[PDB]
């Protein structure tokens, strides 16, 4: 019944005292934190508190949609000596600091990823040319499926691969995805290995990187330029914005203190110093 | 199969109803068969911070002495 | 009524019994206390074995000496035990093992010493390695120190050897080893043993993990990390030394799918 | 002539109703006169694999001996 | 009704499953079937641990080759298993261990072979040594052959080496190793696997012993002893050979007083 948009317990009035009751004194060893209300260390009046935590709720903290990655792709002239560029990004929030620190406050999470795409595009070369409104294909290639070889190959036939055909210049594309986790919460922090080493085997044959779980959890995104090699080479960028909608979090871990380094919690030297200076006796 | 709910208006003038009295509602309609496609209903709850603040193999009375 | 004052306890899990006398009324991880796997949320289909008393009892690991230059210690529970009686043998014999815990960090001084040991029980404690080149490359043999456990350090030292590396964790203390401030670390289930008062800390940790029941040989769950908050001092004496010693007890544990014995390259 | 049905929500927080109780529905409206134009209603069934697994001119009891 | 004819069975103790097809309707030691220790007749006061599925399942020991000159084999159960998974590890970890059994002696030929193997389950099978000087001097290391088991002999051979002896059992077959006629041996719980008919024998043996629950590392209970009654013959061929193989399953077992691991000099 106590929803997020209620109204903090109104401040009760309170006069002098001289009781053997000792609210003020704690003892942090117990790990428990004294739930002392303002009403204890001072005489308080009867304030009718209207303010509510309706905005700090776990749902609202992650109410904005963060940018998980950018993806460069380009359609060059047929006569191009180089193969046509089709970017392929492996679904995993861990690419940019922002959304990665928010999620990282919690040990485990169960959310419904609601991916949106703001696709842009300019003419590379100095050459003064034209290009009929391009259309892009954003194929979701599920963990284990065959990742696209050439730009135009069979893999793109997409008989069973959830794909979106975005026409340039239009309301930015959006596809909601339900908890696609193998477990019961995406583990923001995995302690342990994906293969245990066994004595009756070579040090290699059975090794593995710490913290890594599934080879392809979330999946991979194949994005091509669907049209054919056009005289005027046009490069494009597909910025994907992931916004965790129906979300839940567990175990409140302390926020990242020093600059992120790689997919693993590991940290580079130098960046190791986070705090700022201040005299132990200056306001 | 309308999902009509009450907004939490800050009793604003001529918003429909406030310090002249009245309430404010908004219609919602889940359109897709797949739940993970519904609009985040924002009608979320709030538990007591006790499982983190006050977690002990006993009970703690504030007016009492901590380390008994 | 009587002297049932919070300061005295008498833990008895299994056939072992702890009875401390400065006891700071114990912590129960997240209110939630350890229990068996309710059929409603079970996963593997065979009959789960349950050592019960055979395992559930208290196992003292090995003591750590505590000086002035001491920078902290860290254990990886699921693993930390791997030897300790049957919970050691059952540990390996099954592909799946869900186990709860009751860590009782023992350490007492005289009324004349001083210091505070923050005993933090971090769920999914992923400590960071030491190779500025490649990340996570930390070796298993090295990643799971068992009965002995590892130890936090003063300042980070990058592993340069690259013909072949030292592949270990280089866990800095102010960053709780996992690159995140210690001063903020008081968010995990914890107790500060503050020499003046209590002479032990007892945290009961219920199995926490994204899965119903998971592995053990592989994946770790809880990890204890004891750090000296208030450095130890005694009398104008060069250096004093008190010995901190933890005793853990695996509670409501169960294991699935019996096989042949696992024999990891721990050397 | 609304076609309101229940979605199969995975009791997600603030999705409308779950482990706090409640159900989730979605409105549908066939718009075209020609049936082969309606949205694949996904409310499909499931038969017993017997016409393929257990097809015999008799009956087979599992605890019994196969070739009687 | 149906083919639920005595000849087919499907034992499932633990996570293992035997399913024989020539099965001579099994024997239950003495009517009495294996069960746990009723409080009414219990002895040791702690909580008895019970591996249940962890141990109860079927463990195949190692196969024995069966020729014409074959003179019989003998196992000492409590011991025979000592390795076999957890029933091996729990075995040693406790001072007391009461365990019941289900021995399924597997061995099949073609309709063209012939012979009868009397599978006799003798309670307290004290086999006799081989030193005409001193009696019972038989060495432990030697007295408990485990997974491999021992083997009956043709005619007695006295151990003469005395600077230091060979300290082994010299179990003669017509005297069932314990100086008592084989022809009269059909008094213990038993089944004759008679190649023409059945191709296995199944005896369920309930823990029998003068004590409520006793030791294991020390004192043995049941002992299997398979002897060829009708010698094997096949076609005018020099010598034929079929391989007899037993699979035992410890049932309703429980163990008391956990300690440190026992490590007997079995070498």
């Amino acid at each position: 019944a106590a929803t997020s948009r209620d109204a903090l317990p109104n401040t009760e009035a309170s006069g002098p005292t001289h009781s053997k009751e000792i609210p003020a004194l704690t003892a942090v060893e117990t790990g428990a934190t004294n739930p002392l209300v303002p009403s204890d260390t001072v005489q308080t009046r009867h304030v009718v508190q209207h303010r509510s935590r309706s905005e700090s709720s776990i749902e609202s903290f992650f109410a904005r949609g963060a940018c998980v990655t950018i993806m460069t792709v380009d359609n060059p002239a047929s006569t191009t000596n180089k193969d046509k560029l089709f970017a392929v990004w492996k679904i995993t929030y861990k690419d940019t600091v922002q959304l990665r620190r928010k999620l990282e406050f919690f040990t485990y999470s169960r959310f419904d990823m609601e991916l949106t795409f703001v696709v842009t595009a300019n003419f590379t070369e100095t050459n003064n040319g034209h290009a009929l409104n391009q259309v892009y294909q954003i194929m979701y290639v599920p963990p284990g499926a065959p990742v696209p070889e050439k730009w135009d190959d069979y893999t793109w036939q997409t008989s069973s691969n959830p794909s979106i055909f975005y026409t340039y210049g239009t309301a930015p594309a959006r596809i909601s995805v339900p908890y696609v986790g193998i477990s019961n919460a995406y583990s923001h922090f995995y302690d342990g290995f994906s293969k245990v080493p066994l004595k009756d085997q070579s040090a290699a044959l059975g090794d593995s990187l710490y913290g890594a779980a599934s080879l392809n959890d979330f999946g991979i995104l194949a994005v091509r330029v669907v049209n054919d090699h056009n005289p005027t080479k046009v490069t494009s960028k597909i910025r994907v914005y992931l916004k965790p909608k129906h979300i839940r979090v567990w175990c409140p871990r302390p926020p990242r203190a020093v600059a992120y380094y790689g997919p693993g919690v590991d940290y580079k030297d130098g960046t190791l110093t986070p705090l700022s200076t201040k005299d132990l006796t200056t306001y | 199969g309308a999902q009509v709910s009450s907004q939490k208006v800050g009793a604003h003038e001529n918003s429909n109803r406030a310090y002249g009295g009245s309430t404010i509602n908004y219609t919602t309609i889940n359109y897709y068969r797949d739940s993970a496609s519904n609009a985040a209903s924002k009608q979320d709850f709030s538990q007591d911070p006790s499982k983190f603040t006050e977690p002990i193999k006993d009970v703690l009375i504030k007016t009492a002495p901590m380390l008994n | 009524a009587c002297g049932y004052s919070d300061r005295v306890l008498q833990l008895t899990l299994g056939n072992s019994t702890i009875t401390t006398q400065e006891a700071a009324n114990s912590v129960v991880a997240y209110g939630r206390w350890p229990e068996y796997l309710r059929d409603s949320e079970a996963n593997p289909v065979d009959q789960p074995t349950e050592p019960d008393v055979a395992a559930c009892r208290f196992y003292t690991l090995d003591t750590v000496s505590w000086t002035k230059e001491s920078r902290g210690w860290w254990w990886k529970l699921p693993d930390a035990l791997r030897d300790m009686g049957l919970f050691g043998q059952n540990m390996y014999y099954h592909y799946l093992g869900r186990s709860g815990y009751t860590v009782h960090v023992q350490c007492n001084a005289s009324k004349f010493h001083q210091g505070a040991l923050g005993v933090f029980a971090v769920p999914e404690m992923c400590l960071a390695g030491d190779s500025n080149t490649t990340t996570m490359h930390t070796s298993y043999q090295n990643a799971n120190p068992g009965e002995k456990g590892g130890t936090f350090t003063g300042t980070f030292t990058p592993d340069n050897n690259q013909t072949s590396p030292a592949r270990r964790f280089c866990p800095v203390d102010y960053l709780l080893g996992n690159g995140t401030l210690l001063g903020n670390a008081f968010v995990f289930p914890h107790q500060i043993i503050n020499l003046r008062t209590n002479n032990c800390a007892t945290l009961v940790l219920p199995y926490v993990n994204s899965l119903s029941i998971d592995s053990m040989v592989k994946h770790n769950n809880w990890g204890i990390a004891i750090l000296p908050l208030a450095p130890l001092n005694f009398a104008s004496e060069s250096s004093p030394e008190i010995p901190i010693t933890l005793t853990i007890a695996p509670m409501c544990c169960e294991f699935n799918g019996l096989r042949n014995i696992t024999l990891p390259r721990l050397q």
